[PDB]
């Protein structure tokens, strides 16, 4: 049935809780308030997007429709502390299609070549400097892939990070 | 002939309009300013209950006006004997995710759903000793907002997915199925009668429906935010809201619109619950300050403040012989005020 | 003394952004 | 000064208290992340 | 068009709700009110010996 998702997973002696919340088509400010208390929130953005368009409006790009989601839930008046884990998915499309078509579909401005790393370091720019909040919270930005399992590693290393500077803040010291 | 189809429906409001405005010849304060003030009103903290880790969603009150439950976000379900503040049960729950409670009119069942989109009944007798679940209630495919029982085998749940349902426990299959809202319903009152019930949505309206019919009688509008919390009248003829717009305003069922409205200067935060004394007279309203105000409904002078929570006021309700109020809060802890 | 060196002269260390770019390059 | 029925419901409350409290500090122990995207956003392939 | 066709018919029939003057709505409130007054505990604070929730 459809509904929040729940997934447990131990690595490294800690054990990690995940819901996901994709199922919930209705209003989102009536239970966002919900997850007040989490430790972090990971945020999957697809960089081939850039090329693709939502077809519910047809002149909607879906990389804006992922800048709007993830600048309404960075700014949030509940996540004023809550520190964001982003994931850059899909790097290898993203390598073939900026070889075929530039970044400029995507955003007008961009003022660049057609080379995978000076789009990627442009669109994670683009992602974080949306979080207005620059002094209580922190963004953790990942590409993914590789196939690999360096992502719990890289989800371990920053959910020790913001536990650590938690306790920190408690303490006063940061 | 869809425009034909507008213009008659057009032609349908306007006539309604009219006759409510013809329906008004004077207001409840005039008639109301002859009656004598009911004063300060003051209640001390006399119980305090305590056990919840997290926030506390929602409560209810039972029949026998002593024992209660609380669900919480730590994802349990205590049941209090409010008298000697001893806990009777304490169910576990699949998920922590419960935003709704309620208590079987007979004192033998219970319920309560969330953000699984499932309603769940819990039944205290048990052979087995464990208050395992007896029914699960799939279908709606968004979260699901309040819930009350009309009986052993009926009950009424509310959604995010824009409709109420009638359930047959036993079944299993919804028996009548309530759409007509434009936003996520947010809370239900059901009447003491149990043959109507009013549902406040996030459309900014309240309708009003008979559980045999699937069909809308009535339908009030007023508010400018979304409906948070319904509380229906004792005498069964008119209800009060409570909404996002620091305002709660009580409605006739039959005069077709508004009697009054409660709000002050000095608010403006949002209220999470109202509830009725037994005489009617005492509207307690729980709001996003921490406060639970008392207003004198017949008039809409403020007649006191319930203060010692210190998050936000999620839940309140009064027992049916009316002699004491419930308080949940944020902060974990449930009050009760006498 | 040492810290003084940094508060008045030099001032652009005087960041949050850096204590927790080298906290989180502790052990990450 | 307590009927039988008295006695035996303060033990079971204070058993129903104590299973609480070990309940919360079990779920003191785990980290809890909120995950959120899109359908065709990698979620899936990130929950991989 | 069938939903235009169903809100026109539910708007009629509720266009045809019999309805009542402020005046007796008020009064009908305002005398469940005095009526039920007595027995209203947080109205009328009760003594302590027929106060079971007494601290």
């Amino acid at each position: 049935t459809t509904g929040i998702v729940e997934t447990h997973f131990t690595f490294k002696d800690l054990y990690f809780k995940m819901f996901d919340v994709g199922a919930q088509r209705s209003e989102r400010k009536k239970w966002i308030h919900c997850f007040e208390g989490v430790t972090a929130i990971i945020f999957c953005v697809a960089l081939s997007d850039y090329d693709l368009v939502l077809a519910e409006d047809e002149e909607m790009n879906r990389m804006h429709a992922s800048m709007k989601l993830f600048d309404s839930i960075c700014n949030n008046k509940w996540f004023t502390e809550t520190s964001i884990i982003l994931f850059l998915n899909k790097k290898d499309l993203f390598e073939e299609k900026i070889k075929r078509s530039p970044l400029t579909i995507c955003y007008p401005e961009y003022t660049g070549s057609n080379t995978y790393e000076e789009a990627a370091a442009y669109i994670q720019c683009q992602f974080e400097d949306l979080n207005r909040r620059k002094d209580t919270k922190e963004i953790y930005t990942h590409f993914t892939c590789s196939t690999d399992t360096k992502n719990v590693q890289f989800v371990f290393d920053a959910v020790t990070d913001v536990i650590i500077k938690n306790n920190l803040k408690e303490c006063g010291l940061y | 002939e869809l425009e034909q189809l507008r213009q008659e429906a057009e032609q349908l409001r306007n006539q309604i309009r009219d006759a409510r405005k013809a329906c008004g010849d004077s207001t409840l304060t005039q008639i109301t300013a002859g009656l004598d003030p009911v004063g300060r009103i003051q209640m001390r903290t006399r119980r305090t209950l305590r056990g919840h880790l997290a926030k506390i969603y929602a409560m209810h009150w039972g029949t026998d006006s002593r024992l209660l439950v609380s669900a919480s976000q730590d994802g349990k379900l205590i049941i209090w004997d409010s008298y000697t503040t001893n806990k009777v049960h304490a169910i576990p729950l699949r998920s922590s995710w419960v935003m709704t409670c309620a208590y079987a009119p007979s004192g033998n069942f219970v319920a309560c759903g969330g953000l699984d989109n499932i309603c769940s009944i819990y039944s205290l007798k048990t052979r087995e000793g464990n208050v395992r679940v007896s029914r699960e209630l799939p279908g709606h495919t968004g979260y699901l907002s309040c819930c009350r029982f009309l009986d052993d085998n009926q009950i009424i749940t509310s959604s995010g997915d824009t409709t109420c349902a009638l359930w047959d426990i036993e079944t299993g299959q919804q028996t009548v199925g309530f759409a007509g809202h434009s936003g996520d319903v947010m809370s239900l009152s059901l009447a003491p009668d149990g043959r109507t019930f009013v549902s406040g949505a996030c459309d900014a309206s309240i309708k009003l429906w008979d559980v045999r019919d699937s069909m809308c009688r009535q339908t009030f509008i007023g508010h400018e935010s979304d409906i948070n919390a319904v509380a229906f009248f004792p005498n069964g003829y008119a209800f009060t809201t409570g909404s996002d717009d620091a305002t709660c305003r009580l409605f006739d069922l039959r005069a077709d619109q508004e009697l009054l409205m409660y709000s002050h200067d000095n608010i403006i935060c949002g209220i999470t619950s109202v509830a009725f004394s037994r005489s009617g007279r005492l509207l307690l309203a729980g709001y996003d300050d921490f406060n639970c105000n008392i207003w004198d409904a017949m008039k809409g002078d403020r007649a006191g403040v319930l203060a010692g929570h210190d998050n936000r006021v999620s839940c309140l309700g009064v027992t049916d012989d009316g002699m004491a109020v419930a308080t949940g809060s944020w902060d974990s802890f449930l009050k009760i005020w006498n | 003394f040492n810290k003084i060196y940094i508060i008045l002269f030099k001032p652009s260390r005087n960041t949050i952004e850096e204590v927790r770019c080298s906290t989180a390059a502790h052990a990450f | 000064t307590l009927s039988a029925e008295d006695k035996a419901a303060v033990e079971r409350s204070k058993m129903i208290d104590r299973n609480l409290r070990e309940d919360g500090e079990k779920a003191a122990k785990e980290v809890k992340l909120l995950l959120l995207g899109a359908g065709e956003s990698g979620k899936n392939t990130i929950v991989k | 068009i069938a939903q235009a066709r169903k809100l026109v018919e539910q708007l009629k029939m509720e266009a045809n709700i019999d309805r009542i003057k402020v005046s007796k709505a008020a009064a009908d409130l305002m005398a469940y009110c005095e009526a039920h007054a007595k027995e209203d505990p947080l109205l009328t604070p009760v003594p302590a010996s027929e106060n079971p929730f007494r601290e």
